[PDB]
């Protein structure tokens, strides 16, 4: 054995990043310094970085105070955070609706779009109702309530079973913000039939 | 065998007189939902993680 | 894109070449 | 198809097809000799079914063939009858597949969005299918008319 | 996905035609073999744990892929190995009931060669665990049923190579 | 070969409608007739 | 490890390690010379721990080496003891790593799915790790035997 | 990510080896220098904001990059500049504690040279600001600790060029 | 066979086969495609049925393979499994013959005299046919396991 | 490329088989219809230029495709379009002699649907010019030969759509 | 094939097959029934041709089966005759293909580079094909023995 | 491509520096092992036909791939396969003399995985014919020389997987 043989066998498998992952959530009787670490962690999931460099300072200030008082849950703080002027300016204006779908599932579901029936379902919502009806269909879905509930913050969610979703979800989360302007899942190559 | 299965799926169509939301994107129709779209295609493909987490 | 936007063409700065006498 | 609609339900729960589901597929494929005969009685009575069903539609809906109506003129009434043949052809697809899958995937998904773009009253298209259903169900026996009567009833409820 | 019935209806539908005598003869080709498929599909559903247990013993159990440094080394790799073999066996039974390999293209083979190259899973060792599973299944279902089930084991192996 | 005979430059012997070579004397293939125009001068590129 | 596990918790929160977390890392590096000594004691007594602990298992579970048992014969009993050498190697990793993550990630996740597919009784693989625990705890002092007894006890509870 | 300990357990695990004398030497090297790293990790964590204020003043604050039309012109462009230096200093401290540069390839350098080319960020100016941050830190923490931190600054600079 | 058993009864009385006897012979030949299918499955699952039926036997009768047992040793255990393969082969001859005649004329007449003269416990051979019966009935359908169980049951009764 | 004979030798060679009764049936099918194919191949080769002249007159000489602004407007675009019908008729005759459509995938359809999309050539119009060339040929050569040539016209049309 | 070689020669020149080339293809399809009969005679005498041909080869070249020879032993002599069965299969392909293309593309290109790597004498593989030629030419008439003698003679010259 | 001497000169040249004491110590690391490489390089050049003849016998000689239907079946495919093994063995000897794996990236691994996927050559069976060739070569050159030669057999296998 040598450095080339050993280096090749240590990297096989899915990733150690799946095992080295932290999940934020609210248990009973949190302080105000603990609510503030959960809120800042939710801003790194929905915006992919912390808001100090791309906000003026007063856009989501009332959502923060309303959460630290325990008045809204983590599910309401995330719906109210994704349908704000900060998200609209960051992940809806510069991109088409086909790329807004792949980013919405990435931030609020932790996975790429499943199949074509899902791409054509969200595309019809973004055509008729707009962005805020899009966020409500993600946070109010049954998939969201099962994996995140009302007390957890979404995470990267390494998937297995839908037979395109592992390599697609890895291309979304392994690219950095504004790395390029490519659409990962523009659509699925048409299978014969209807 | 399919009789009771058909009489129920037929009642779902009639009683599903839901309202409308959004802007019409097909003439006067074309609201938030597409007509008669099979819901089992969107919700029948599920995201699963072996060793759930 | 926006108001204050970067482009290689309107960049007369010596930032892509480290001529440090300017 | 009924085989396709059973595979997607089992794939949803990530399991093999249940014995009750394999029992349907056996009882369905064994009846294929009679489904192929019901679809042939309608395939050779296309002109009587469309010419008679469309003839009744213009007595119950005289406004689509009046001035300003959608099917006004000889070329728009011919396009009217073209659509009644599109939907009869799909009914024979559903009789042979044992399910409404071929109808809903061809001509039921987004059907209201289509006619709203053309100006066509959806209540007048469902009226022409209801009049074709009596002509079609009158060519068939007691329980063959009950199988054919369903695909006409699912198309009506989906078209409203 | 389309099965053998929808594949015949879709061929007439793209011409605007009713089902003619040739398409009706293809429909009879499926209705005849339909009771042979529900018999084979019910015997694989009951002997699924046995087929996968035998395909692993014959293929990849005492080699260096199960030893320290192999893909299947850790107990998490072993349980992922024999779970993939349970995906191929369940989806190859869907394709045999339907009589069409179209479900294997959207729900099995889509992005599957990019998945294994990302992780480092040996493709040649996977094809022989699928080929050994085809050999164990032909013994259980018969010779005429095993000719159909083996038709969709080779579709997975040919699109996976 | 049709342009050549359409402009009256020359006659190119070809095939029948089923693939057999044309011929004026059935011994050899592609034999063509002659006389009074093959020896007339000043009409080399006539009709052009 | 203590170091890796603390850095992933501080990178998930996007800050530096606190002075209270930097002390748990200093308390762990000071015990490294002692941890390295205990692991070289188990590494030079490999055969004695696997052979003796194996002979002890066959007295406690004599049915696994009986006719019809899983580990029956020369070749299946050598594979039996091959597995006990895997778990003793992992225990020396966990001692030097300071935690049970090397043992969990290798040979404790999906361990019931592997043995249930090979036909081996999971209940007998836990009694064989219990028997290597006492053979190993007899080579160490009273303070080190409680040190390494932790890692042998975590493997058992995960294997039940 | 793997530290100096996990890096040695993983390399011996893919070979099937118990920890020999050569693996015990690499483990002793980390345990000896381990007290030196927890001392520098607490000194960099307390002077994090003022280390980058002084490192920018030595490299980029008195060039003309902030001149109108540069990369760092607007306030958004300037605030994103110093947020990266916050990244590099904080991830070089995770690498100095772990004793392994493995976390920089996973969570820093993945697709970063393509991200700067898409945005237009000068790569050589970032390396020059990192080389100043390397010198400001090597005087705060000393020569031994400063020579270890400078080992992971050069790793970010080599993977960025 | 059944044609043999019917000709013998007509030959014995010096008469032609009755119409009821010809009806049974007709019913028997129409089953040949089903009998040939079950027999070919048991023929293709030899090693699975014999290895599993044998390993299940050594868990209920551990003494026949222990020191002092009849099937003690590598060569004597291969003959133990050689005999289970003889009785599976005869079961396939009884399935296709539609009768227990081939099993009786081969390996059931004088079987107690043979196995006692070899030193082999007859009850241990009947226990291996009952274990080898369950592995066969688990690879077959619910209706196919009813026919194959008729021949495994008759052999066990005759072996007692 | 492989013809009907080479196609049977190649399929038996990858299995290690001598030519059995089922391979001898496919070889007899070609040897019987072989005299019918050398007759149509000589009648199509002699009427090649006038078959395309009549097939264009029946499909797209009297549409508005030649109107200014569409494809086949200029002389270069009109001459390049009859050169393709000149291609399809000559390669469908290589496929009718060989009894195998293998030469059409290799030397005709390879990257052709992408070439028409890059240039802008209407693909549905090319299919109806080919369907007219099928009607003109099926009357010249007869019903049996015309039904074989129409088998390889549909192959070019299916691989083009 | 004769049909393939003509089409690639006409495609290289962008033309149709000439009436002289279409006659050589018609002369080849009329001999198809005769070619199918000759190759079907060699296919039902494979054992006699390969066993006798190789058995007769060991008389000519007794050093290949001697101690130290390449084809020494049960396994190396069965592999010896395995190669002769390969080249007889190819000869039946060339008879039905009408030419030596199938024999050249399989087992004649780089054949001296392969046997020189395995250690087999190429001079002995040619004497074994010469011995199958006479065993095969004895089963055929005088007109067919010169037909198949062509394909056996081309394999030899390529193997020298 | 660059050898171990150019790799040290190119590292100093990129900084505009003369060869310092650390780069001079890397130069001495190569000059010491230089006579051990010319001995191993001369013994592989003479036993090249023997090494390849043994890697084939131990790996892929009596398996399903030398049989009808597998790659390496025909004699043209057998001679092409043992010629590839002679390419890997000659280029792995260039990389051992140079002490750098850079020549294996431009002249061996460039486009090599796209070449085998085009033809259908099994990659996993190739890696084990290269791994068997590493085992035969370590017996001929020794243990310390076989540690260097095996360093460039694993570079080819890791970039080929
Ligand atoms: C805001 C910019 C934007 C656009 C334009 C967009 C388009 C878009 N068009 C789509 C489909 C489609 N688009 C068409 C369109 C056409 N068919 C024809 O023959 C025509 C000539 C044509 C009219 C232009 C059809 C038929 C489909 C459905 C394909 C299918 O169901 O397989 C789909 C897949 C989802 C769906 O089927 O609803 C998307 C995402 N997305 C975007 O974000
Ligand atoms: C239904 C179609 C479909 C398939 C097949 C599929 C496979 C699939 N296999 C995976 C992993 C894997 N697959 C294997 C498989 C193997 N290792 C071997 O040595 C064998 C040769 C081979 C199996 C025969 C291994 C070792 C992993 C990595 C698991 C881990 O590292 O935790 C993963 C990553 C998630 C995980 O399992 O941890 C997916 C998504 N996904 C799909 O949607
Ligand atoms: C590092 C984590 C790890 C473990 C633990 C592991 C186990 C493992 N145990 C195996 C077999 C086996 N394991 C046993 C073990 C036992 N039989 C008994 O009766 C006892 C109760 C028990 C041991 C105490 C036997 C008998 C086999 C062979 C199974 C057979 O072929 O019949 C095999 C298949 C053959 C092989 O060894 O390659 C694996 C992969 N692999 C791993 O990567
Ligand atoms: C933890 C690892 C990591 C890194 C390193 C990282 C870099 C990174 N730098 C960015 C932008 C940026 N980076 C700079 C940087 C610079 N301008 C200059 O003049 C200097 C030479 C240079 C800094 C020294 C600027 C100006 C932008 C903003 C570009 C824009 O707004 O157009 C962005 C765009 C999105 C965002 O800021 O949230 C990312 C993702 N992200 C990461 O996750
Ligand atoms: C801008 C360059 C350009 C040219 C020149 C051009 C020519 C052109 N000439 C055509 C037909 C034709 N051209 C003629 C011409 C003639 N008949 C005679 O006897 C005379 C010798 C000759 C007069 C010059 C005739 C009769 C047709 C119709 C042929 C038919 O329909 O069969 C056609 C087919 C139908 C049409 O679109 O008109 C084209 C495309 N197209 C172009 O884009
Ligand atoms: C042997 C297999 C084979 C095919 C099929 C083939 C097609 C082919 N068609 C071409 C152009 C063309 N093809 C057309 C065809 C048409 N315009 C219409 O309106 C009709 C719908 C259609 C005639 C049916 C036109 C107009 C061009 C010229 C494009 C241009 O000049 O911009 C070109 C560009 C080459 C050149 O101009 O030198 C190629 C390569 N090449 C091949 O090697
Ligand atoms: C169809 C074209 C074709 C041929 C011919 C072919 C030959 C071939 N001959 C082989 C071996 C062999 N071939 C022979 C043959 C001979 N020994 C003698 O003394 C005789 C002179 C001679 C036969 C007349 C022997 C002895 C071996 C095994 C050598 C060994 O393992 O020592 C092998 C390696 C093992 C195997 O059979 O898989 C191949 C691939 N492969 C092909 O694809």
């Amino acid at each position: 054995q040598n450095l080339y043989s050993i280096k090749y066998k240590v990297k096989q498998g899915v990733s150690k990043l799946r095992d080295q992952q932290k999940i934020f959530e609210t248990k009973g009787s949190l302080s105000k310094d603990a609510y503030l670490s959960i809120f800042q962690a939710a801003c790194r999931q929905i915006f992919e970085r912390d808001i100090s460099t791309f906000v003026i300072g007063n856009e989501i200030e009332n959502i923060k105070i309303q959460f630290i008082k325990g008045q809204i849950s983590v599910k309401e703080m995330i719906n109210a955070l994704g349908k704000s002027s900060v998200y609209l300016k960051e992940f809806y204006n510069p991109y088409p609706n086909i790329k807004v779908i792949e980013l919405g599932t990435k931030h609020f579901l932790g996975r790429a779009p499943n199949n074509q029936a899902e791409i054509r379902f969200y595309n019809q919502i973004l055509a008729s109702c707009g962005l805020q009806a899009f966020i409500d269909m993600l946070t109010n879905s049954q998939e969201y309530a099962e994996i995140f509930g009302e007390v957890r913050v979404p995470f990267r969610r390494f998937p297995t079973l839908p037979a395109a979703n592992f390599p697609n979800t890895n291309t979304l989360f392994d690219k950095q913000t504004k790395q390029n302007s490519v659409v990962i899942v523009p659509s699925f190559k048409a299978i014969t039939g209807n | 065998m399919v009789r009771a299965e058909r009489k129920a799926a037929l009642q779902a169509l009639l009683s599903a007189s839901a309202a409308g939301e959004g802007r019409p994107t097909c003439g006067a129709e074309g609201r938030k939902f597409v007509s008669n779209a099979n819901p089992v295609l969107v919700n029948g493909v599920k995201c699963v993680e072996y060793w759930r987490k | 894109s926006g108001y204050g936007d970067y482009s290689y063409s309107t960049d007369r700065t010596k930032g892509h070449v480290n001529q440090y006498y300017v | 198809s009924i085989v396709t609609k059973s595979i997607v339900n089992a794939d949803a729960e990530a399991r093999y097809l249940s014995p009750g589901e394999l029992d349907r597929i056996k009882s369905f494929v064994l009846s294929g000799q009679r489904r192929l005969r019901i679809a042939q009685t309608l395939t050779e009575n296309r002109e009587r079914i469309v010419k008679q069903g469309g003839q009744q539609l213009f007595q119950r809906r005289p406004d689509v063939v009046s001035p300003g109506g959608n099917a006004y003129g000889e070329e728009m009434t011919a396009t009217c009858l073209r659509d009644l043949d599109y939907y009869l052809r799909l009914v024979t697809y559903g009789i042979i597949a044992g399910d409404v899958t071929p109808i809903e995937e061809i001509g039921l998904v987004g059907v209201k969005e289509m006619y709203s773009a053309l100006g066509t009253p959806i209540s007048g298209v469902a009226e022409g299918i209801r009049c074709m259903k009596d002509v079609a169900c009158s060519l068939l026996s007691g329980e063959d008319a009950a199988e054919v009567g369903f695909y006409f009833d699912y198309t009506l409820a989906a078209m409203q | 996905m389309q099965d053998a019935i929808t594949s015949v209806i879709n061929a007439a539908d793209v011409q605007g035609k009713y089902l003619d005598a040739n398409s009706v003869e293809k429909l009879r080709g499926y209705f005849q073999t339909g009771e042979l498929r529900v018999r084979a599909a019910a015997t694989i559903a009951a002997n699924a744990a046995t087929i996968i247990k035998e395909a692993v013993a014959k293929s990849l159990l005492y080699s260096d892929i199960t030893r320290p440094g192999g893909n299947m080394y850790t107990t998490r790799r072993y349980a992922a190995c024999i779970r993939d073999l349970d995906y191929y066996l369940r989806y190859a039974t869907y394709g045999m009931l339907a009589g069409d390999p179209s479900i294997l293209d959207e729900r099995v083979l889509n992005g599957l060669k990019e998945t294994y190259n990302s992780l480092g899973v040996p493709i040649g060792a996977t094809i022989q665990a699928i080929q050994a599973m085809k050999e164990v299944t032909g013994s259980l279902v018969g010779s005429d049923a095993g000719k159909e089930m083996g038709l969709y084991f080779d579709y997975i192996c040919s699109g996976l190579s | 070969a049709n342009v050549a005979g359409q402009e009256k430059i020359a006659t190119i012997s070809g095939y029948t409608w089923d693939g057999q070579p044309q011929t004026e004397i059935p011994g050899k293939p592609f034999v063509k007739s002659i006389g009074a125009m093959d020896y007339m001068d000043g009409v080399e590129g006539g009709d052009v």
